RNA sequence: CUAACACGUGCGCGAGUCGGGGGCUACGAAAGCCGCCGUGGCGCAAUGAAGGUGAAGGCCGGCGGCGCGCCGCCGGCCGAG
RNA sequence: GUCCUGACGUGCGAAUCGGUCGUCCGACCUGGGUAUAGGGGCGAAAGACUAAUCGAACCAUCUAGUAGCUGGUUCCCUCCAA
RNA sequence: UCAACCUAUUCUCAAACUUUAAAUGGGUAAGAAGCCCGGCUCGCUGGUGUGGAGCCGGGCGUGGAAUGCGAGUGCCUAGUGGGCCACUUUUGGUAAGCAGAACUGGCGCUGCGGGAUGAACCGAACGCCGGGUUAAGGCGCCCGAUGCCGACGCUCAUCAGACC
RNA sequence: GCUCAGGGAGGACAGAAACCUCCCGUGGAGCAGAAGGGCAAAAGCUCGCUUGAUCUUGAUUUUCAGUACGAAUACAGACCGUGAAAGCGGGGCCUCACGAUCCUUCUGACCUUUUGGGUUUUAAGCAGGAGGUGUCAGAAAAGUUACCACAGGGAUAACUGGCUUGUGGCGGCCAAGCGUUCAUAGCGACGUCGCUUUUUGAUCCUUCGAUGUCGGCUCUUCCUAUCAUUGUGAAGCAGAAUUCACCAAGCGUUGGAUUGUUCACCCACUAAUAGGGAACGUGAGCUGGGUUUAGACCGUCGUGAGACAGGUUAGUUUUACCCUACU
RNA sequence: GUCUACGGCCAUACCACCCUGAACGCGCCCGAUCUCGUCUGAUCUCGGAAGCUAAGCAGGGUCGGGCCUGGUUAGUACUUGGAUGGGAGACCGCCUGGGAAUACCGGGUGCUGUAGGCUU
């Protein structure tokens, strides 16, 4: 026979988004094409960031795109988001920024048009940039989410800061015995 | 074991070694009016007997034996309790030994 | 029996509660019997304000 | 079921060799340790002050800590499925430096120097070790003599 | 399969019964043989055996794909950097070898060879004891010559 | 099957979100609408047992203060690793 | 109701039949009326009897009692697999 | 004289003795996170702009053993927690198809050729087929194959012998 | 600051052993304990001074899930001890000497809450010890069932059968000796190698949705390790008798008294009264004397229900018409 | 060549006995008022210089014991891996590799850092 070891024989990775939204689809029948058809990786990249999940394309929002666009030697380039561009209300002015979005929100459409700039969806982004040159690929904060505050080390383990299930917080709820160290250890 | 009834040890409060009267710590009334006391008090009040359980395998022959630790200092006069490893027979400040000599 | 990781919960399901479940499938047989109710009172006082006093 | 003291089954290791048993010598003192420093484990039977614990005698690690007697090193251990790089606290004298760090260092400097040397000049010189290859082709000179003939010497019972 | 042996033969790319790999020999080489011993038989091949090895059986691991080298410019894309173009110097980078003889026999896929005819004359013992692994030194040119 | 929780996934809106409870207008007990019905839940802030407290700093000028080059405070500037 | 430990032992019978047996004027046998009710009755005492049920009747309900213990657990193909 | 003694000698041992002391094996290393310079900071250490550590700034690529190969990481998670056998090491036991361990491979979860028969042995691991060739084991007949003009000996059994 | 166990040589009573001195003395002593390591101007012995066996936050090791408690290791912040000083010391030279929540007690601060406000007792807190779970990661806990039950287990006993053969039984080998003489007719010590599964053990693989668990009676077949009979070899075989051996299981191997008996012993005949196997052959063949239900009595034990490889008495033995086998 | 003071590695330095030590040293030595400490100026401390290599110590010697380090023992014993090898077993042989220790016989007997003398 063969002794090759057949646990890692798949790639889990995907090939199709598991949407079956249908113009999510035919922004995948566009990029397809021309990550297949050109050799610039920013189409590579821009179509397996189409394919992703929306806990892994996470919304960035503008604060974060202000500052990442003003960061210096980046002046009118386009900045391209595959997931939510959200408004950020503690920030005041914005300045004219040139953005790609699949769904920017209501307040920041006006937010950015007030400030005088332009929103693209991705078909005007290949056909303004078809290899994608003049860009700079954002993406949001991926471990913002909350849930990520529940993994890793488990608490009740040295040097773990990991927030526990509890159904709610207060003075009794899971404060008494792992956690003093008069009320039988602290861990 | 023998402990002398004087340890020149640290204090808290004057925050340097300060002279101490050493005593042994033992256990004070239990109070009627405890939150535990009357609590279980009440839960006894009643039907069901006996509600909380009755240690009976009671295993080991020793305890710990605290001192306790007045300063000596006269306005300050701070308490610790000092427990050391246990002993079956203990004194405080009797007979300091002395080698070479007839039994 | 609990598993890894995650929330310990107390439901309060140890009664029997099968026998009393309040079912809400009257709920829109119910607003309809209350503004029957209240147009049949609006109507029959007629020139008093609807919400009473 | 085998006892689980902190020194169980160490007759033999944290013993002194026979004959150098006494005074500990004082360069295994005088001997500096920065940070950095890969350092062998070999605990010692004469002190008892900062052990280094069964599991570690003879293990090899990295200095991430030194302090007025002990420094503190990072070694691997291997527990049922996975390896740990731990801390732990050793006194100075469980503790030699590595010389298979100095050797790799003498190796770096002398192809640094054979480097800057012989790029003025334009030759190209061997850096990496290649292993011991097979053997080449040589003559073999019997200057003279016949070689000396062999035979097995037969058996006789000298019990 | 002894597991040190299972993964010498892993590094060796022996991995089906009645493969073949040329290898070239030094010190940490005969070690890693010699730890497979019982598995192998292994020899001095003639330019004879490596020109049949190479023309009957030898396929270019390409692109990790096993394309047979019908031509010579599967070779000469995948090892013209080296400056080997045909598979006349194929053979003779692995027959004289050469400075990148690690590239050339990484290129060349594990050949795979059929069963020995007229058959072995036994499998489980060395080739000094009348059998068949071991180091048969020249006499593995009688036995190329039957597995393909 | 109902409830609770966790994680993954698709969908809308996005620092907000949701009318489920109430109200207004055959299929329809559906559907729509409310917005001064967001009361409220969850989120946007944690920590402490509790009293409670509650998430950048620097540079310039003026007044060892002496054996606060630091500066206590004022006016300007850069300004969020 | 002794013994045959006979018959029968899917019987005539969920305890019957045959021969042999005990007692047969007294603590005798028996009909009907009445009393005692389940953790109770009643017992010349065997834990017997209490409607073919007795070291705690029967019927309904709680009730689908719980069970780390047995039994079972319904279509195909492909992939990974202790 | 016979003794202890004492001094050189001699015979036999040791899981819980040892001067010596292998094989197998256990860590570490085989560079870019490394070297070599120039310089600032420190409340630590300080005869000593000492020692150390941290920060800047620059220059070095022959990528510094062989061999093989694309890797790293994060959730959620069923099932499992009665095991067994074998080469070797080995404990109790007289011994066991007995009980108890170590390494590795199997069986269990696994077919298929061989060992007549067989969970574990030998070979060998499987999609459905055609051709060729083998492995272990075989070739009087059952039964594919010695129906070779096979080679060299040993062996008579009134209980022959015949394959891990 | 000193050197220890032990030994040698001296010395009034003095000795084998009191004490004084000299010399050898690598640890053969001591260090609390069990052992292992460790140690000689010390870790030992004797002094002097003492309380680092104290207050405090972190990190790490150890078993480990890489979690607790315990124990330990480097530090760091004071407050000290000692030494002239370097330094050493936050318990015992190292390896064990020990304990969660809840509850109670004590200690600590010009502390927090005590509920509309204030004061004051009380109570609640916060941190640090202690009271303890020895089944030691931590319930509060006496028996009996033969009147017994239920869920299961062949994971686990009591049968047989299996692997093994200690023990039982049986047979060799070597030859010190018995056999007046003589190792070997007939035996055989000290040793030693086996065979059998008719004893007992050992094991627990099969059976717990049941394989009917003692004997006897009846009945067939089988083995040979042969008691007799047929034929032979050997004798310390004169005869008669008897011992040992070979081929050999064809044909026999009984009647009874006692006992439930298997066994055992005895009476009598005998040619001989040999041994055994077939699920310790054989209960849908019988018997039920025994053990092995429920009723009872006795002894011992137990306060008692009741228990007794202790005795004794009474105590249901079911079904063939299927297939196979045989007649 | 050599010594003292401080040493490093700790016997190629130890131990027993013998011989030789010029100069500087190191010593032994002479004392006890003061410092100090004892039963005792033996020790420790303190003040010295009449004498002596006698001892220490230094260098050297012994068919010396020891130690160090080679040969032999020996490719022996053992041993990773392998066989449908042998043997009733015990154990043994073989292939692929690695490879010890006594007894016995030789060689060696301190090297050396920093500071300061001596050999006018
Ligand atoms: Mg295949
Ligand atoms: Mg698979
Ligand atoms: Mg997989
Ligand atoms: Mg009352
Ligand atoms: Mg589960
Ligand atoms: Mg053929
Ligand atoms: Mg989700
Ligand atoms: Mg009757
Ligand atoms: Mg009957
Ligand atoms: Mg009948
Ligand atoms: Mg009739
Ligand atoms: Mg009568
Ligand atoms: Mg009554
Ligand atoms: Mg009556
Ligand atoms: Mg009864
Ligand atoms: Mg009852
Ligand atoms: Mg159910
Ligand atoms: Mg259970
Ligand atoms: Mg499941
Ligand atoms: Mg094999
Ligand atoms: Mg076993
Ligand atoms: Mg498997
Ligand atoms: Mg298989
Ligand atoms: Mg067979
Ligand atoms: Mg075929
Ligand atoms: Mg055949
Ligand atoms: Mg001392
Ligand atoms: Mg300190
Ligand atoms: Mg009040
Ligand atoms: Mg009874
Ligand atoms: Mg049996
Ligand atoms: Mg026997
Ligand atoms: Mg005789
Ligand atoms: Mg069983
Ligand atoms: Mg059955
Ligand atoms: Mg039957
Ligand atoms: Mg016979
Ligand atoms: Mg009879
Ligand atoms: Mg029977
Ligand atoms: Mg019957
Ligand atoms: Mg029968
Ligand atoms: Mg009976
Ligand atoms: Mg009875
Ligand atoms: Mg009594
Ligand atoms: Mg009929
Ligand atoms: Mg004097
Ligand atoms: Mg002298
Ligand atoms: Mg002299
Ligand atoms: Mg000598
Ligand atoms: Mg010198
Ligand atoms: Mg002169
Ligand atoms: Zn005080």
């Amino acid at each position: 026979g063969v002794d090759i070891r057949h646990n890692k024989d798949r790639k889990v990775r995907r090939k199709e988004p598991k949407s079956q939204d249908i113009y999510l689809r035919l922004l995948v029948k566009l990029y397809r094409f021309l990550a297949r058809r050109t050799n610039s990786t920013f189409n590579q990249v821009v179509l397996k960031r189409l394919f992703m999940s929306r806990t892994n394309r996470p919304p960035l929002s503008l604060s974060r795109m202000i500052r990442k666009m003003k960061l210096p030697g980046r002046e009118n380039k386009t900045a391209v988001v595959v997931g939510t561009v959200t408004d950020d209300v503690r920030v005041q002015e914005v300045p004219k920024l040139k953005v790609c979005a699949l769904r920017v929100t209501s307040r920041a459409r006006s937010r950015i048009l007030k400030a005088g700039g332009k929103i693209l969806t991705f078909d005007q982004l290949a056909l303004d940039s078809p290899k994608g040159r003049g860009t700079v690929l954002l993406s949001g904060p991926r471990k913002g989410r909350e849930v990520y505050r529940h993994f890793g080390k488990a608490p009740g383990t040295p040097h773990s800061h990991t927030k526990p299930y509890v159904r709610s917080k207060g003075r009794k709820f899971e404060r008494a015995r792992g956690r003093r160290a008069s009320r039988g250890y602290k861990n | 074991v023998n402990v002398p009834k004087t340890r020149r040890t640290f204090c808290k409060k004057c925050g340097k070694h300060q002279p101490h009267k050493v005593t042994q710590y033992k256990k004070g009334k239990d109070s009627l009016y405890a939150q535990g006391k009357r609590r279980y008090d009440r839960k006894q009040s009643g039907y069901g007997g006996q509600t909380k359980p009755i240690f009976r395998k009671k295993a080991k022959t020793t305890k710990k034996i605290v001192l306790r630790l007045e300063c000596v200092e006269p306005n300050c006069r701070s308490k610790r309790m000092l427990a050391i490893k246990r002993c079956k027979h203990f004194e405080l400040g009797g007979d300091k030994k002395r080698k070479g000599q007839v039994i | 029996a609990p598993s890894r990781n995650g929330m310990i919960l107390k439901p309060h399901f140890h009664k029997d509660w099968q026998r009393r479940v309040a079912t809400w499938f009257n709920q829109p047989a119910r607003k309809i019997r209350r503004r029957k109710a209240r147009q049949a009172r609006a109507r029959r006082i007629a020139p008093r304000p609807a919400a009473g006093p | 079921t085998n006892t689980k003291g902190k020194r169980r089954g160490t007759r033999y290791m944290f013993s002194r060799p026979f004959r150098k048993h006494g005074v500990v010598p004082l360069a295994t003192y005088m001997r500096i340790y920065k940070k950095g420093d890969i350092v062998d484990i070999k605990g010692m039977g004469t002190v008892q002050k900062g052990m280094p614990h069964k599991c570690y005698h003879g293990k090899t690690g990295r200095v991430y800590n030194v302090t007025q007697h002990a420094v503190g090193i990072v070694v691997n251990k291997q527990v049922k499925g996975k390896i740990l790089a731990k801390r732990i606290n050793v006194r100075i004298e469980h503790i030699k430096h590595s010389k298979s760090r100095d050797s790799f260092l003498k190796r770096v400097k002398e192809n640094d120097q054979k480097k800057k040397e012989a790029k003025e000049k334009g030759t190209w010189v061997q850096l990496k070790r290649q292993p011991a290859p097979p053997r080449e082709a040589h003559f073999v000179r019997t200057n003279g003599k016949e070689p000396e003939l062999l035979e097995p010497i037969p058996y006789e019972f000298m019990a | 399969v002894s597991p040190k042996v299972r993964k010498v033969l892993q590094l060796l790319r022996l991995r089906q019964i009645f493969n073949g790999t040329f290898v070239k020999l030094n010190k940490a080489s005969i070690n890693m043989l010699r730890i497979v011993e019982p598995y192998i038989a292994w020899g001095y091949p003639n330019l004879k055996s490596v020109n049949e090895l190479i023309y009957k059986r030898g396929y270019g691991k390409i692109n990790k794909k096993r394309i047979a080298l019908t031509d010579n410019t599967l070779i000469a894309r995948s090892l013209g950097k080296y400056n080997i173009i045909c598979m006349e110097d194929l053979i003779h980078e692995i027959y004289t070898v050469g400075k990148h003889f690690k590239e050339a026999n990484n290129f060349l896929w594990p050949f795979k060879l059929s069963s020995p005819r007229g058959g072995m004359k036994k499998k489980t013992t060395h080739f000094v004891e009348g059998g068949d692994a071991g180091n048969r030194e020249d006499q593995i040119n009688r036995l190329i010559r039957r597995m393909n």
